RNA sequence: ACCCCCGCCGUUAGUUGCCAGCGGUUCGGCCGGGCACUCUAACGGGACUGCCCGCGAAAGCGGGAGGAAGGAGGGGACGACGUCUGGUCAGCAUGGCCCUUACGGCCUGGGCGACACACGUGCUACAAUGCCCACUACAAAGCGAUGCCACCCGGCAACGGGGAGCUAAUCGCAAAAAGGUGGGCCCAGUUCGGAUUGGGGUCUGCAACCCGACCCCAUGAAGCCGGAAUCGCUAGUAAUCGCGGAUCAGC
RNA sequence: CGCUCAAACAUUAAGUGGUGUUGUGCCACUUC
């Protein structure tokens, strides 16, 4: 229940309470970032890469 | 505080009486930062002053604070093991951060309902001495007398 | 003076008075001072002879209160127990019936502590 | 003819138009102690006025906008000072001293994560 | 009586783009006010740092958006054309109003 | 807790309105314990189900505003 | 208090607003 | 240290603000009008033990003036060679290993929320520096087009209907709360404390029994400041008061 | 209030014992 869980998010066969978010990469359903359609661990992966436009380290 | 000695916290006069004593109490009966309320009770307070007796209000205040006032105290010095309670004098800017605070204390342990009359009732008898927080004084202070045994540990 | 037929709530804030009726409080005390129009401030120790009958003979006659709110209370806990539902199970057996925590607290409907490992 | 500084605290920032004139203290609308109505931190604002001995001389149409009530009468010290050291130079020279025209950068700072306050880690523990 | 608003994730190139707007617009017609600097809005999305049960040393960043704006009270037939040939942004975004 | 059109499902419905046609039994197997007790369904002995098994409970006409669920205790030591 | 929920210092604190609290 | 925020000033801008300046005013920054200031957000300036003196071999230290800011101005970003054979193969990657009408796939439902009990972390308080209620006032940084919902109506209310505007410094969440003023309560297990429970009720969503959020009547508990021990903070800090956002149909 | 006990708990990385304090009748030694 891991592969077969991503391709279930794609169909919503049934009612619409049954709607999740997923990450697009990876496949968890925690953390999502629904800005990003990615999920808390990578999008800062992806962050540090500087493929994520505007997306830059921040301090203050 | 292991580096430097400190210098002590300056705080701004009194807005009514000008004084570095009266706001320095004042912020003792403050509670979670509501300063209005201590300034406010303090205030009500000398207003009981000057219905009780005739006298000046920050004149009862100064002759109050005063007498609760710790002389010598009584604190703890290592001496290989041992553990003594080993009296000494209490530091001039001790004295004040005391007895302020030890006013606090029997004011809040009056029976009395409104605050300002716990403060102001309670800085008429610390003037006198025979109030409940000059009883505050009293005992610490034969603490050290009676401590005046291990009294070769003054350092 | 006896107005719950045998609560007697007196020398105080008649609106407050009311409060320790059982059946009465701070919503039903506002609103039998209105349809009465008598003072929320004035003690029970002084009011109209016809003003103790007044809210007497309304309140008591409004709606149910007193010993026989509680005689259904416990009747409708009563249905709860007798076919055996599970918002039954829960005074059955005294657990909370909100579903709520048991693995700790909970000691409201628990009792005291009991220990015991 | 007019006097003018700028003074800040806080977010809470405010103008300063002073105006020859009696005493009057109009502050954004509203009567002086009556936007202040029940604050012993009121009476601190006028302080540059006597330390000049102008506080029965000049009138003052205060703008002030941000921050909360108590914050604000700072932010009025800093202004008050600025407007009477702009058309006057001189009452610097014992104006400054006394301490009247500084920022005060004593902000809320930043709360940090780990944090609650920023300064409060978590009861700690150990059992 | 025509504006437009420019928004972009860098201010760098933002900024160089709203400058560029006058230059043309100005010499070559109309009154034009200069690069307005509108408010910034920033999207903080925090994050746990690590990949498990460290929920502290976190990690956040913030998708800054620079927001500049000018006006152009004549849309001069040469302006108009000036302004059409000559605008060469990348990043950015553009929008046109009446 | 809903007020409108009290909730159900229609299968349920489906194979009762049926026992109402010639007052047959009073016996099914079910698998919906969120739904609520019809006023008209009263006298049958419903099963239903908690995760283990099916559990016969009789209805009333006490019981009714409530669910099946309510009737069938999903915590085995009750 | 705070933990209240039928005062005007509990509805300051479980958001909602309900016949204790100013509304339209 | 090179970066960012906050402190002082100036340049560039005037759909943010301003009877400051005058004119009209439904006397409301609403119209004209203007860039001053406030602000907004970019560019730079500034602080270098530089100046004075004292101490010193130098480095450096102590004192004073100027100054918005001194000796690192407050705050962040940044964590070495490695250690913990720390954590995670369940985010993903990935060698090895086992299963394969099955250790894989579907669904409804149950469960992860079970309670004789124990620890961590928490919130609310046990009240007169307070509880309650009316009126009245001041933030920052944020977020919002089948989302934010102005106002009108019903309703005790949660809410619903009607319907304006708004892809937003233009409309909206928006009352900030404690504060201020007036009022009641008058030391009581209380108008403290709102745990628990009965009844009625609203909305999201196929569906709230297991298990949701919230409204009203009612019921109103342990609780009168907490043992051993133990916890945080060197200043706009602790404490104390609120507000929003991520996650989300809702919670 | 003092005195004896079997536990819940607290002190230590852990164990042990001790002890602290409630409940009950009236720092030492050790970690194969
Ligand atoms: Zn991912």
């Amino acid at each position: 229940a891991r592969k077969a869980l991503i391709e279930k998010a794609k169909r919503t066969p049934k009612f619409k309470v049954r709607a999740y978010t997923r990450c697009v990469r990876c496949g968890r359903a925690r953390s999502v970032y629904r800005f990003f359609g990615l999920c808390r661990i990578c999008l800062r992966e992806l962050a540090h890469k500087g493929q994520l436009p505007g997306v830059r380290k921040a301090s203050w | 505080a292991r580096r430097r000695r400190a210098e002590v916290r300056q705080l701004q006069p009194d807005l009514v009486y000008g004084d570095v004593l009266v706001t320095a109490f004042i912020n003792k009966i403050m509670r979670d930062g509501k300063k209005n309320l201590a300034a406010r009770i303090f205030y009500d307070a000398c207003k009981i002053i000057q219905e009780k007796t005739g006298q000046e209000p920050l004149k009862v205040f100064k002759q109050a604070v005063e007498n609760v006032k710790p002389r010598m105290e009584v604190r703890s010095r290592r001496v290989g093991g041992a553990n003594y309670q080993v009296p000494m004098e209490v530091s001039p800017r001790r004295q004040q951060s005391l007895a302020l605070r030890w006013l606090v204390q029997a004011a809040n342990q009056r029976p009395e309902r409104r605050a300002a009359v716990r403060i102001a009732h309670e800085l008429m008898d610390a003037a006198e001495g025979k109030g409940g927080a000059v009883k505050k004084k009293e005992d610490v202070e034969r603490m050290a007398e009676a401590n005046r045994a291990y009294a070769h540990y003054r350092w | 003076a006896r107005i719950a037929g045998v609560e007697i709530p007196r020398n105080k804030r008649v609106d407050v008075a009311l409060t320790y009726i059982y059946g009465i409080g701070k919503a039903r005390a506002k609103e039998a001072l209105e349809k009465t129009g008598i003072n929320p401030a004035t003690r029970v120790k002084d009011l109209t002879e016809a003003e103790v009958v007044r809210l007497r003979e309304y309140v008591e006659n409004t709606w149910k209160l007193e010993g026989e709110l509680r005689a259904e209370v416990a009747a409708n806990i009563k249905r709860l127990m007798d076919i055996g539902c599970y918002r039954g199970l829960r005074h059955r057996r005294g657990l909370p019936v909100r579903g709520q925590r048991t693995r700790t607290n909970a000691r409201t409907r628990k009792g005291p502590r009991k220990t015991v490992a | 003819e007019q006097y003018y500084g700028t003074g800040r605290r806080k977010e809470a920032v405010a103008r300063v138009f002073l105006r020859p004139g009696n005493g009057k203290v109009t502050v954004n609308g509203q009567d002086f102690n009556e936007y202040f109505q029940g604050l012993v931190r009121a009476v601190a604002a006028l302080e540059p006025l006597r330390a000049v001995d102008a506080l029965g001389r000049f009138d003052a149409y205060i703008t002030v906008r941000g921050g909360g009530k108590s914050g604000q009468i700072d932010a009025i010290k800093l202004g008050i000072a600025r407007a009477l050291v702009q058309y006057n130079p001189d009452y610097r020279a014992k104006l400054k001293p006394l301490g009247f025209l500084t920022r005060d950068a004593r902000v809320v700072e930043r709360k940090k994560y780990g944090k609650h306050k920023a300064r409060r880690a978590p009861q700690y523990s150990k059992r | 009586k025509i504006r437009i608003k420019l928004r972009g994730f860098d201010h760098k190139t933002l900024d160089a783009s709203a400058q560029k707007i006058v230059e043309a617009a100005r010499r070559s017609g109309a009154q034009v006010s200069g690069p307005i600097p509108l408010p910034t809005r920033v999207r903080r999305f925090t994050v746990i740092r690590g990949p498990f049960k460290h929920k502290d040393s976190r990690e956040h960043f913030e998708l800054r958006t620079h927001n500049r704006l000018v006006d152009i009270i004549n849309p001069n037939r040469k302006t108009i054309e000036q302004l059409m040939t000559l605008d060469l942004p990348t990043g950015v975004e553009i929008e046109i109003k009446t | 807790s809903l007020k409108k059109g009290v909730f159900v499902d229609d299968h349920l419905l489906e194979k009762v309105l049926e026992l109402n046609a010639k007052g047959e039994k009073r016996l099914i197997k079910t698998w919906s314990r969120r739904s609520t007790i019809v006023p008209e369904m009263v006298g049958h002995t419903i099963a239903v189900y908690n995760g283990k098994q099916h559990v016969p409970v009789y209805i009333t006409e006490n019981m009714v505003g409530h669910k099946l669920g309510e009737f069938a205790p999903t915590r085995t030591y009750r | 208090g705070k933990g209240d929920r039928r005062t005007r210092r509990g509805k300051i604190w479980r958001g909602t607003y309900g016949k204790y609290r100013p509304r339209k």
